[PDB]
């Protein structure tokens, strides 16, 4: 049983955005699915679940008059609104089944077993700006590294993929970090034997998706 | 909202050695205290549910302890893919309730980084600026020093630093320091270098190159 949430999006302080969640695997009911966020690096806060007795929700005291969670049965999908949104409401925001177990007159005490992949939602003011991608080409023992970097971009969200996934040992794509103009930019580096130079082809695939922007950019010497 | 206050905030220890996370409560939760695994990139894993019983799947050394307000979280023999974050959380009343989190570090012997240096691509340079890159691979432990020099000339508040999680079987750490100038600035210098500084090293070592 797996749940898949909906994409990395921005939002614009004072708006409003809705997060989805959708049960694809066995029998699971959406009205059995909570919300928990996580701020960059921060740890988790829990945000609000569906008491199961009346299947009314109830909200954090955080989120109360800001939060609206609904479920669709027959979608086998859940939905999680957060209005009025400023800064601090940037983070990872996680779904998480609540399956029923220890309970007692009507309410339960289980733990969050499946959880979603989470969406990050990052409100600011800041345009949606696409990356730039530039190849790390190479030049002890026969080890070799190559790599790509990916420049100025914003929001944070960015996947790098080496040989359409085919390349897994050895990669290190590192964390973004913030530049002076408040863009993006990170490398993702591969350590390759030396042997393979020409007689291998080395891609890679970055997809920034609040831009929608994929690109391969193939490094070689 | 029941207070969840859990130590410590952060740990590291060798592969092998025993390591114990605490959780205690504000009142009484009487058993439904829940543990979770956070590994670094990922949604956290559900590892013991209600205090004790152990989620199958999830290796042996982990165990769960206590009752009441006083909970512990036991892990018997730590190894590399441990590395993670760990949370406790209560489910006894409606508002759940989580614990600071733990970030677990694993502590190994000294390995020497191996060093690559990367000049600015022909097509960035045509965009008006360039960025020089250096790469230090599988090395351990953290702290470590890179110098950047143009034509001998140390450079200073030009460069930024990113650093990845600890390496989940070798525990190592990656850093990439990435050195950014005007391209007039790059295209009047001819000499450009990387020095590093570690542990692993009997005395620096520098990965250099000429533009040409």
């Amino acid at each position: 049983v797996q749940l898949v949430q909906s994409g990395a999006e921005v939002k614009k302080p004072g708006s409003s955005v809705k997060v989805s969640c959708k049960a694809s695997g066995g029998t699971f009911s959406s009205y059995a699915i909570s919300w928990v966020r996580q701020a960059p690096g921060q740890g988790l806060e829990w945000m609000g679940g569906f008491v199961p007795i009346s299947l009314t929700a109830r909200y954090a005291q955080k989120f109360q008059g800001r939060v609206t969670m609904t479920a669709d049965e027959s979608t086998s999908t859940a939905y999680m609104e957060l209005s009025s949104l400023r800064s601090e409401d940037t983070a990872v925001y996680y779904c998480a089944g609540a399956l029923p177990r220890f309970c007692s007159g009507g309410r339960c005490s289980g733990w969050f077993d499946p959880w979603g992949q989470g969406t990050l939602v990052t409100v600011s003011s800041a345009s949606t700006k696409g990356p730039s991608v530039f190849p790390l080409a190479p030049s002890s023992g026969g080890t070799a590294a190559l790599g790509c970097l990916v420049k100025d971009y914003f929001p944070e969200p960015v996947t790098v993929s080496w040989n359409s996934g085919a390349l897994t040992s050895g990669v290190h794509t590192f964390p973004a970090v913030l530049q002076s103009s408040g863009l993006y930019s990170l490398s993702s580096v591969v350590t390759v034997p030396s042997s393979s130079l020409g007689t291998q082809t080395y891609i890679c695939n970055v997809n920034h998706k609040p831009s929608n922007t994929k690109v391969d950019k193939r490094v070689e010497p | 909202d029941i207070q969840m206050t859990q130590s410590p905030s952060s740990l590291s220890a060798s592969v092998g050695d025993r390591v114990t996370i605490t959780c205690r409560a504000g009142q009484n939760i009487n058993n439904y205290l829940n543990w979770y695994q956070q590994k670094p990139g990922k949604a956290p894993k559900v590892l013991i549910y209600a205090a004790s019983n152990l989620q199958s799947g999830v290796p042996s050394r982990f165990s769960g302890s206590g009752s009441g307000t006083d909970f512990t979280l036991t892990i018997s023999s730590l190894q590399p893919e441990d590395f993670a974050t760990y949370y406790c959380q209560q489910s006894h009343s409606t508002v759940r309730t989580f614990g600071q989190g733990t970030k677990v570090e694993i502590k190994r012997t000294v390995a020497a980084p191996s060093v690559f240096i990367f000049p600015p691509s022909d097509e960035q340079l045509k965009s008006g600026t360039a960025s020089v890159v250096c790469l230090l691979n599988n090395f351990y432990p953290r702290e470590a020093k890179v110098q950047w020099k143009v034509d001998n000339a140390l450079q200073s508040g030009n460069s930024q630093e990113s650093v990845t999680e600890q390496d989940s079987k070798d525990s190592t750490y990656s850093l990439s320091s990435t050195l950014t100038l005007s391209k007039a600035d790059y295209e009047k210098h001819k000499v450009y270098a990387c020095e590093v500084t570690h542990q692993g090293l009997s005395s620096p070592v520098t990965k250099s190159f000429n533009r040409g």
